[PDB]
């Protein structure tokens, strides 16, 4: 709301499904303006070679 | 934002400086009113055209260029 | 000699985000403020 002055910042970047929260629990305001450039997954973290 | 490329304040002096000039058109010469406007369509008289020619090449060419300098900052905006 | 410890107690200070802090106690203070038109004669 502050916009790139003010001490805010341009945009934020962060992953896909904290975005569609993001857009619902705010108004119509933010849109996202490209398409996805890292496009990899969630998942769990296991011991390693368990 | 149609009239946006000129203040309030020009839009009444621009305005106001056509029928202030308007009635320079009298000394040389509401329906009496609209006889002036049958005679500037197109001496002394016609050195006032002459001047009030490049005032409205002003206006024109000014118009123009705050018409432009809003339609290309609103696109290289940040 | 007491220069070149402190040198690396405030790089030890500023590392852990302690110059920070102390800045956010005395030193919060933002509150800053910040189309074509046309008039000659």
């Amino acid at each position: 709301q502050r916009g790139p002055n003010a001490g805010g910042v341009a945009a934020i970047v962060d992953e896909l499904p904290y975005i569609e929260v993001l857009l619902t629990n705010s108004n119509c305001k933010f849109r996202t303006v490209g398409q996805e450039f890292t496009r990899t997954g969630w998942g769990f973290a296991f011991q390693r070679d368990s | 934002s149609f009239l946006k490329p000129f203040t309030i304040e020009m839009w009444a002096v621009t305005g106001g400086f056509f029928l202030f000039v308007g009635a320079m058109v009298w000394i040389l010469e509401q329906l009496i009113t609209i006889f002036w406007f049958s005679f500037s369509t197109m001496s002394l008289g016609r050195f006032v055209l002459i001047i009030w020619l490049f005032v409205v090449l002003i206006i024109n060419s000014s118009y123009t260029a705050s018409l432009t300098s809003i339609l290309t900052i609103r696109q290289l905006t940040s | 000699p007491l220069a070149v410890d402190m040198s690396t107690a405030i790089l030890q200070l500023s590392e852990e985000g302690e110059l920070e802090k102390i800045h956010r106690k005395w030193l919060n203070y933002k509150h800053e403020c910040s189309l074509s038109l046309k008039s000659f004669w």
